């Protein structure tokens, strides 16, 4: 009777309470986080938020490195996504161990959104409360971005937003697209493609960031790293000198 | 009372405790009441037997693991048997690979470890037996005490049963005391007869009511039942 | 640890019925509205891809998978429940027969591997019921076209025509006065063309439309030739420009 | 070593020096009496700066070569960066308990920003030792004595090269299991060189 | 509606707890244990008088020196005596003697405790602990005669007197005053029908109720309907006298 | 409907779980213990409460120690704090089998991360009510992590938990603020002691016991051992005499 | 706890009887009905489908009537999906006694077959009984002729005239006035399509809706031959009885 | 599978899953039989709500275990077909095992050995069926009728009968009939057992199955015909006495 | 408000005796061992079944043994009633 909201099983009103439930527990760190695609890569940006002096920063990171190929970022509570962060992790080797070279970054969201829904089907496990946003740059449709989400649908973007302010960073970025008619950035370099989406994320946060109060992902052909504190303050300088 | 999660030990308390395990601590406080305690060179065990008839015997409250080392019982009986029988498979397992006794003071870490596995998990239940874990190694006499909730803390003496907290007033007094009676078994087990004294109430100790188990360096574990304790009465 | 549920999670009513299916039915009917029609020169089949995102691609999704060459489906539901049951029709398509018979099997019989695996999640304990309805349809050398719609329930149907999702009530009634005995492949496809366009409430054009023929075997699509025996896979899936040709053609 | 499974043997080799480790092999793979691949490479890589080769049983070590690129992958991602000690125990373990089945000898060298150079060899029991060269294979039976008394202690890069290109030559001419083209890596502060020699080359002296 | 594992604040189990009542929804058997053996008994209680006595046996035979009754419901009786018997049969296997009455007993109060969902570690399938009360009798050449009660609980006492079932409370009081350790053989046969002749709600005789014994000798013997009769007939004797 | 709290799968309508939330209030019932993190390695302290004369002293170890390099205290329910230590030694253990050269700290909390958050997801099981604190000296540098009962965990330059985690905490951001630089190992040691008088206002109730144990390359190279001698008396009269 | 959400699909009721097994029974009310008649010649069956539409394919389909042997063809009356399960093993349990013993298989172990499995999960195994329900019709040389039903409990017996599915004690009254001994096949398809007419929720009644299975023994002895009657042949009785 | 345990015992000492499964029984078809010197007879009633049953093809209510004993059930239908079928396959492994024919003691326990385990057994429910088992052991023309309770209780009954009206047909065998002199002829013991189906059946004839159980291994089942002659017989000794 | 500790306890139940009538024989840090996570209202309730117990036994005075009896007697988390589980 009443226990249609606590296990997944089809409901008088033909939805799921728990999956609805599970998109109210990813922005429980409140992080906003946005991504566009460059020409030749792609470049992730997310909010470092630090609320204790004891937590060291450089330990402290929401961007996972899943393979030199492919970056990971998660917005939602770390503990779930390190244990998808663990198993990602497992699953992308098995690729190259059984088929012998790497997986593009299509194949790990839809392989990742079949196991989130074993977290959902299954009534004796609770779906992820995380969602998993994998930034790769393929060798075939180049510079691509797969959301995926607790109840297991990936859906490709253009440019992927998450947090509380998605609607603001959504509708902000929308119209650069619809304006100039391109599906993609188209600045060669991957030092613009960072400074570009600075300059989008200020203005629709209402925020002036710190070397400290960003994770700048950036996601090469055939390389992933993650800038530090002095590479993404070196890009907030030129950005206040040039414009 | 009898409300909130009666059903499973996997359920946390809304104040941050848990019933199963908060009710499996009511078996020893109202089971069967023993007490004891420890010299440096020697430990010593009393404990009072009881029964549902006077034409009916009384079970033992103390269970023989080693030579060197032995039990008690209080609280759940039936259950007591469970953790004897896994204890003194690690006692002889020891033996037959590393060919050493077993200590005191990792004996209780096993004992633990069995306990809290029924705990964090459904279909098992945490054993609500009471074990006073005495022996003697290289180091010394040791005694524990052995809960349900798995806390394992050495003691001089203690006291688990029925009112059998009401006599630990006598072990702080004499606390000095027996401490410093080395290779006299015979004055430091009365110090555990003038203990369990102070616990009783309706009846007296008999000669088949009282239940004396005394290891030592020179002396073994040996389990005194009958007209043996008459002496110490 | 493991699974501690081994119950059914579905019951029968008092009423006779299954609650967690009646209320699978709900989730079919809202949702995508797809449809399907079945000519004497082949299937066609369509659905409507709809735009949670205006920055989401419609190329990195397919509505229309491949269970066999022969063979297409489609699917009205929720999207992860299609793919996991695909990914496991595949497995039992070629064990079954790949495997064993070698060829690939007809549509008659791939229908009844696919309703299998629906039919023992609503009746073996620890699973749900899939809140999908797929509609198989394909060709054999034998039986020729035939189109099947698989109900949530885990029973299958032969249909002519057929409609599924929000506009199924009015989809399926305008398909019986547009489908007769005589059709082509190519006449078909404005016939869905004309039904989809009435349940479309956003933008009308070839990216958010999904259309899927079958056709004549095709030797360009095969990949290889110089074996009489293999020609190429009967499926087929108009690209976005393909599609576009014949929106203005109505 | 069962009978008319393809094997590698010949002659692999890796000399330490001050600025990095230097590996060595051949093109040659001599199956049974023929020669299935001449044109064949024994070097594999679990890692940018970690180089392990292949010597016995092809089929053995093929396949274990591939169990080491999984078990590193997972640590690389999840522990840490590896090491010329990490890697060279996942050969040891891969080699014990299949010992009976997998039979192979394994080579590991790689680099460090720490300790530089190291080479691990594994022997067909599976042993894991250090040493500042290490030679396994059929072909390298017989250049046991050129190696240690030429061997010097913290060489250059031109002559760690010389080195190894005049003891390769040994095996050679000297074993007809092993010849062909000689197939050398590079691993210093810089990063990865692929270098590789003719027949008509080394042998002229 | 839970788990049989669930504890009470009682500082008991559920489940078990209940199976101690259900003890006096049975039958009523009675026993004494004397220095010349120990006499065991039975209520038949037969609900019609169209059924056989030879037919509902509450006492079985474990071993020729070692037997016990059952008492209350019979249905968990079998499953304990199929390894009561085991476990002494086997014993003599293994060690080539007899195994203690006391030591069977520990064996056997162990098989109240298997019941849970879900065991780990080992494989334990129980649904509910057993319900019913087996009195153990026997001799050895240690201790001597010794009579134990088999309890759902999963314990044990030693009784010389004792008194299962619905006359766990009137029946078991007149054992105080009656039992003393010179009690003969002969006399605590008539000892224990002279309470099973009061607790009984028909008239007592040799197809409403059936005692056996176990001495060091004969070890376990079941007595006869002759001989159960020349007992009733000696009853009467011992009831009305002055 | 009523039932969200009692299952732990089930997910609460406003995004958290009661499951989680219940364990975290159980972090604060028991014997308080904190920690520092120094430049060659950490300082660990704990307060272990005292509750009658019968109590021997020193033989209550509240530091299990983890292979050598790495040390663990916990606050909360015993046997659940003693389960991970069990649990982490059988990891380190492991990997020094394949992997020969012991695990380092920051890939050691991996394995109770994943291990605890797989308490979670089942119903079958329950988390951990405990906080478990461990570190040590790893290959590069040093680390602290500090376990919650929601598997979340990050790096720590302090540690505070327990009763007295209110005062504790606030006592630690002052030594930060003190060496902002580095802070050498000997000094922590009394140090520790220290804050734990300053959070003994709220246990003064009872008896207490200091037990200390530190870890670093300066003396002991690479060895978690606990302070014995007149050092551990010398930490005593040094932080009493500013009360 | 798995205690709340287990809704305990067997268990006794203070009555005496099972919960999920009488609420299986009404769903056959709900479904498609089923009717057959054993004649002296033969085994005439038949049944309806449930919501039908002019879409629907009537070329080759057979929602109801399924052949499990040469000899012997079954019909299903309840959930399709249900049905799938047992048919599978059935055909599997049938081959197996000829891969054993090299001869046909009778009904009558089939049935057993079939029937100890809707026991197994109603007495233990934690889940639903199925809800689809069997009418077993075939022929050997052991008892002749033979018709059987089946229930969710797993209960049958033999029935010369037997209906199961929608107007139960509607369509066995009409079955059993006009039942004879003496009926022969030809006979016993009016009967039974007489009985479909009156009792359907249909105004008229065509041949799109009508499945009929017969089993017919000709010149040749020892093998009957089972024909699934097509819609081409199901328009061709409809005039002979009188309802076109 | 499932490991949760149905039987759970009540607050007063009973089961609910035990006593729920007692009137599946009182449901269910009367079985009543009887037993004489040399002969045994075990009769049965059939259910007269539906009709046009068949019969040859339909199972019969008593059914054969062996040659020397046979099993009768009653209450439901369906669980007792899984005694059944696992009481022959103990009869040939029985008589593999120890190279003896089953007795009819040894089939008694058999069955109501398999019926204490489910009730002890988490995850499986206790059978609601009765089963009445006689025959005659090898080598002895005595008659053993054994009654087997769904709870798994056992006992020799002369003449007992279980299912709907049970209290009817109990009075009825507790005056009429005495188990000190049972009769000594077959046919007394056929007409007695007809008498007390007439309290059931409530005059009826296709409804009565009677079977008959003889010595070294014969069994006869009374027909339609032969049942009939012993009603007409009764019924004129009935309303005219 | 958390439950009171060891030697709180003993202080709240000694306050409630001010108004009793005893020996001062009475060892409160004794009886605040024996009370385990007891709240205020739960320790104000055994000072009540405290003088209860003297009013059955004719006692002039409370003694110590009245407030240890006084714990077995049904107040919270206490049975007994010839329960017994060996």
């Amino acid at each position: 009777a009443g226990y249609d909201r606590h296990i997944t099983i089809f409901s008088p009103e033909g939805r799921l309470y728990q999956v609805e439930y599970a998109f109210k527990a990813t922005n429980q760190t409140n992080i906003n986080s946005l991504a566009v695609r460059g020409k030749d890569c792609t470049v992730v940006i997310s909010q470092k938020k630090v609320p204790d002096k004891l937590l060291d920063p450089t330990t402290v990171s929401y961007i996972f490195c899943i393979s030199r190929t492919i970056g990971m970022v998660v917005n939602g509570p770390i503990p779930d996504a390190r244990n998808a962060a663990l198993r990602a992790k497992a699953e992308a080797a098995e690729f190259r161990y059984k088929y012998g070279y790497d997986m593009p970054c299509d194949v790990l969201a839809k392989r990742m959104a079949n196991l989130s829904q074993i977290y959902t089907q299954r009534a004796y496990m609770r779906p992820l409360g995380v969602i998993l946003t994998f930034v790769s740059v393929d060798e075939e449709l180049g510079p691509s971005i797969y959301k995926t989400d607790p109840a297991g649908y990936y859906v490709g973007y253009k440019a992927t937003a998450t947090g509380p302010k998605q609607q603001e960073i959504t509708t902000n970025l929308e119209n650069h697209f619809k304006k100039s008619k391109i599906d993609h950035i188209n600045e060669e370099s991957w030092e613009k493609v960072v400074e570009f989406a600075i300059t989008h994320m200020i203005d629709a946060l209402g925020t002036e960031f710190s070397k400290n109060d960003l994770e700048v992902g950036v996601a090469t052909k055939d390389k992933f790293f993650t800038l530090s504190a002095e590479n993404i303050e070196e890009r907030l300088v030129a950005i206040a000198e040039q414009d | 009372f009898r409300n909130n999660y009666d059903g499973d030990t996997v359920t946390f308390s809304p104040t941050g405790r848990l019933f199963q395990v908060e009710y499996a601590l009511e078996a020893i406080k109202q089971g069967s009441v023993t007490v004891g305690l420890r010299s440096n060179t020697h430990a010593v065990l009393v404990a009072l037997k009881r029964n549902a008839d006077e034409l009916s015997s009384y079970q033992k409250k103390i269970i023989k693991c080693d030579e060197h080392m032995g039990l008690s019982l209080a609280g759940l009986a039936p259950d007591a048997r469970v953790l004897s029988n896994y204890l003194r498979q690690q006692c002889n397992y020891s033996s037959l690979v590393f060919n050493r006794k077993l200590a005191v003071e990792r004996a209780g870490h096993l004992l633990c470890d069995k306990a809290q596995k029924n705990t964090q998990s459904y279909g098992g239940r945490p054993y609500g037996v009471g074990l006073l874990i005495i022996g003697y190694d290289k180091s010394g006499a040791h005694l524990l005490e052995f809960q349900p909730s798995g806390n394992v803390t050495e003691l001089y003496g203690t006291a688990i049963g029925a009112r059998s907290q009401g006599a630990k007033t006598y072990l702080e007094r004499t606390l000095d005391t027996f401490i410093k009676i080395d290779g006299n078994p015979d004055e430091l087990i009365k110090a555990g007869v003038e203990a369990i004294s102070q616990s009783l109430r309706d009846e007296s100790l008999t000669v088949d009511n009282l239940s004396i188990a005394i290891v030592g360096k020179d002396t073994p574990f040996t389990i005194y039942d009958g007209e043996a304790v008459a002496k110490y009465i | 640890m493991t699974d501690r549920y081994s119950f059914s999670l579905t019951t029968f009513s008092p009423s006779g019925k299954l609650g967690q299916i009646d209320y699978a039915l709900t989730a079919v009917k809202q949702g995508v509205t797809s449809l399907g029609i079945k000519a004497t020169n082949g299937v066609v089949i369509a659905t409507e891809k709809k735009s949670s995102s205006p920055l989401a691609m419609s190329e990195t999704l397919s509505k229309v998978s491949l269970l066999t060459p022969d063979i297409g489906a489609v699917y009205s539901g929720m999207g992860p429940d299609y793919r996991v049951l695909v990914d496991k029709s595949r497995k039992v398509a070629h064990t079954s027969y790949k495997r064993i018979y070698g060829e690939y099997p007809p549509t008659k019989l791939l229908v009844s591997e696919v309703a299998k695996i629906m039919q023992e999640a609503t009746q073996s304990g620890g699973v749900r019921p899939f809140g999908v309805s797929l509609l198989i349809a394909g060709h054999d050398e034998f039986n020729g076209f035939s189109l099947y719609q698989v109900d949530p329930s885990g029973s299958y149907f032969p249909w002519k025509a057929t409609a599924i999702g929000k506009g199924s009530v009015a989809a399926k009634t305008f398909l019986e006065k547009r489908w007769n005995d005589e059709l082509e492949l190519e006449d078909a496809i404005h016939i869905a063309l004309l039904t989809l366009k009435e349940s479309v409430e956003g933008e009308f054009n070839g990216d958010t439309i999904e259309l899927a023929i079958i056709g004549d075997e095709n030797p360009d699509l095969l990949g290889y030739t110089g074996i009489p025996t293999d020609k190429g896979p009967r499926f087929r899936k108009l690209t976005s420009q393909e599609i576009n040709d014949r929106l203005e053609a109505l | 070593l069962k009978k008319g499974e393809v094997s590698l043997g010949t002659s692999i080799m890796a000399v330490t020096f001050k600025d990095g480790v230097i590996l060595g092999a051949d093109s040659r793979t001599t199956t049974g009496a023929y020669i299935a691949n001449r044109v064949t490479d024994k070097l594999t890589r679990v890692h940018d700066k970690i180089w392990c080769c292949r010597s016995g049983s092809a089929a053995d070590t093929q396949a274990i070569a591939d169990i080491v690129q999984y078990h590193l992958e997972l640590y690389t991602s999840q522990y840490g960066t590896p090491s010329t000690e990490t890697a060279a125990s996942v050969f040891k373990e891969l080699c014990y308990e299949n010992k009976d089945n997998l039979t192979a000898g394994i080579i590991v060298a790689g680099y460090d920003d720490k300790n530089k150079g190291e080479v691990y060899t594994i022997p067909l029991g599976g042993s894991v030792h250090k040493l500042p060269y290490a030679i396994a294979g059929s072909g390298s039976t017989f250049i046991y004595g050129y190696c240690d008394k030429n061997f010097r202690e913290n060489m250059s890069k031109e002559e760690t090269v010389d080195f190894i290109k005049h003891s390769l030559s040994q095996a050679i001419k000297w074993d007809g299991s092993s010849g062909g083209v000689i197939r050398m890596v590079v691993l210093t502060a810089a990063g990865v060189e692929r270098l590789i020699f003719y027949p008509d080359e080394y042998e002229q002296l | 509606d839970r788990g049989v594992s669930t504890f009470s604040p009682e500082g008991r189990l559920f489940q078990v707890e209940y199976s101690l009542e259900a003890i006096k929804l049975g039958s009523t058997a009675i026993g004494i244990a004397t220095k010349e053996g120990v006499v065991l008994g039975v209520e038949k209680r037969a609900t019609s008088p169209l059924l056989e006595s030879d037919s509902i046996e509450k006492i079985v035979e474990i071993d020729r020196h070692i037997g016990c009754a059952m008492s209350g419901l019979t249905a968990d009786a079998r499953s304990m005596i199929e390894h009561a018997r085991t476990a002494a049969v086997t014993h003599n296997l293994y060690y080539d003697e007899d195994i203690n009455v006391e030591s069977l007993t520990q064996s056997v109060c162990d098989l109240a405790l298997r019941f849970g969902e879900g065991a780990s570690g080992e494989e334990r399938l129980m649904s509910r602990p057993f319900g019913v009360a087996l009195l153990i009798a026997g001799h050895d050449a240690d201790d001597g005669y010794q009579l134990f009660h088999a309890e759902p609980s999963g314990t044990f006492y030693r009784y010389n007197a004792k008194a299962i079932g619905s006359g766990s409370e009137g029946a078991q009081a007149e054992l105080l005053n009656e039992w003393h350790s010179s009690l003969t053989l002969k006399e605590a046969e008539l000892l224990v029908l002279k309470i099973l002749k009061q607790v009984m709600e028909e008239k007592l005789d040799e197809n409403n109720a059936q005692l056996s014994c176990i001495t060091k000798q004969d070890g376990f013997k079941i007595y006869d309907n002759e001989k159960t009769a020349e007992l009733i007939k000696e009853l009467k004797e011992k009831e009305a006298a002055e | 409907g009523t039932g969200y709290d009692l299952s732990n799968s089930v997910f609460s309508p406003d995004g958290r779980n009661f499951q989680v939330e219940y364990a975290v209030k159980a972090v604060e019932n028991g014997t308080t213990s904190i920690g520092i993190k120094c430049n060659d390695g950490v300082v660990f302290a704990v307060e272990k409460l005292i509750t009658s004369k019968l109590l021997v002293p020193q033989k209550n170890v509240k530091i299990q120690v983890v292979d050598r390099h790495i040390g663990c205290v916990y606050s909360g329910l015993i046997p659940d704090g003693r389960h991970l230590v069990n649990r982490g030694r059988e990891e380190a253990a492991s990997f020094k089998k394949l992997y020969k050269t012991p695990i380092p700290i920051p890939a050691f909390a991996d394995r109770l991360g994943q291990y605890v958050q797989a308490h979670t997801l089942y119903n079958s099981v329950r988390p951990f009510g405990v906080s478990t604190i461990f570190g040590g000296v790893d290959k590069n540098g040093a680390h602290l992590y500090m376990l919650e009962p929601s598997g979340s965990y990050w790096g720590y330059k302090g540690a505070a938990t327990g009763k007295g985690r209110q005062s504790a905490k606030a006592e630690l951001e002052k030594l930060v603020d003190h060496h902002p630089e580095g802070l050498s190992a000997r000094e922590a040691v009394k140090q520790a002691a220290k804050i734990i008088y300053l959070a003994h206002e709220d246990n003064k109730e009872k008896d207490f016991e200091l037990e200390i144990s530190w870890c670093s390359l300066s003396e002991t190279n690479g060895l978690h051992k606990f302070v014995k001698g007149d050092l551990l008396q010398e930490a005593i009269d040094f932080a009493q005499k500013e009360i | 706890g798995s205690r709340r959400y287990d809704s305990r699909t067997t268990i006794f009721s203070p009555e005496g009887r099972l919960y999920q097994v009488e609420y299986a029974l009404e769903s056959i009310s709900h479904a498609g009905t089923a009717i057959g008649i054993m004649a002296s010649d033969g085994i005439v069956l038949a049944a309806e489908r449930k919501v039908t539409s002019t879409l629907l394919e009537q070329d080759t389909s057979t929602e109801k009537l399924y052949k499990l042997n040469d000899k012997i063809a079954v019909a299903v009356a309840g959930l399709t999906a249900d049905a799938e399960i047992l048919i599978n093993t059935a055909r599997i349990h049938a081959q197996n006694y000829l891969k054993t013993y090299n001869e046909d298989i009778p009904v009558e172990i089939l049935v057993r077959r079939l029937s100890d499995i809707k026991q197994g999960y109603t007495q233990h195994g934690g889940l639903r009984p199925f809800g689809v329900s069997f009418i077993y019709a075939g022929y050997d040389d052991r008892y002749g002729y033979q018709l059987y039903t089946s229930n969710p409990s797993g209960n049958y017996t033999g029935w010369k005239a037997i209906s199961v599915g929608a107007n139960t004690s509607a369509a066995q009254t009409l079955l059993q006035m006009d039942y004879k001994d003496d009926m022969k096949v030809d006979d016993a398809i009016e009967l039974a399509l007489k009985t479909l007419s009156k009792t359907t929720d249909s105004s008229a009644l065509t041949y799109d809706r009508l499945e009929f299975a017969t089993i017919r023994k000709g010149a040749n002895d020892g093998e009957v031959y089972q024909k699934i009657f097509k819609p081409q042949e199901i328009k061709d009785i409809l005039v002979k009885t009188g309802i076109t | 599978g499932y490991d949760r345990a149905l039987s759970i015992f009540s607050p007063d000492g009973h089961i609910f899953q035990v006593e729920y499964a007692l009137e599946a029984v009182k449901r269910g078809t009367c079985a009543v039989g009887v037993k004489g010197k040399n002969c045994v007879v075990l009769g049965c009633e059939r259910r007269s709500t539906l009709k046009l049953q068949d019969t040859r093809i339909t199972p019969s209510k008593v059914s054969k275990i062996d040659s020397h004993v046979v099993l009768s059930f009653s209450g439901l239908n369906a669980d007792s077909r899984i005694l059944i079928e696992k009481a022959r396959v103990e009869a040939q492994s029985h008589r593999l095992t120890l190279e003896d024919p089953v007795t009819v003691e040894y089939l008694t326990r058999y069955v109501a050995g398999v019926q204490q385990r489910y009730t002890q057994s988490g995850g499986v429910r206790p059978f609601g069926v009765s089963t009445l088992i006689a025959g005659f052991d090898p080598r002895d023309d005595e008659p053993k009728l054994y009654q087997t309770e769904p709870s798994g209780i056992y006992s020799s009954w002369s003449a007992q009968t279980i299912g709907r009206n049970s209290k009817t047909v109990r009075e009825f065998l507790e005056k009429n009939y005495d188990r000190k002199e049972p009769p000594a002829t077959v046919e007394e013991c056929v007409k007695l057992t007809v008498r007390s189906l007439l309290e059931v059946v409530q005059t009826g004839a296709k409804n009565i199955e009677i079977t008959v159980v003889k010595p070294d291994s014969d069994i006869v089942a009374l027909s339609s015909e032969e049942i009939n002659q012993y009603v007409t017989q009764i019924e004129q000794e009935k309303q005219e006495q | 408000f958390p439950l009171p500790s060891e030697d709180s306890r003993a202080q709240i139940l000694q306050i409630h005796s001010r108004k009793m009538t005893t020996d001062d024989d009475i060892n409160w840090q004794e009886l605040a061992r024996s009370t385990d996570e007891f709240n205020g209202a739960q320790l104000k309730a055994v000072t009540v079944e405290a003088g209860m117990i003297a009013l059955r036994n004719g006692q002039s005075s409370v003694k110590h043994e009245d407030f240890v009896e006084g714990i077995s007697e049904v107040q919270a988390r206490k049975s007994k009633s010839v329960s017994f589980y060996a």
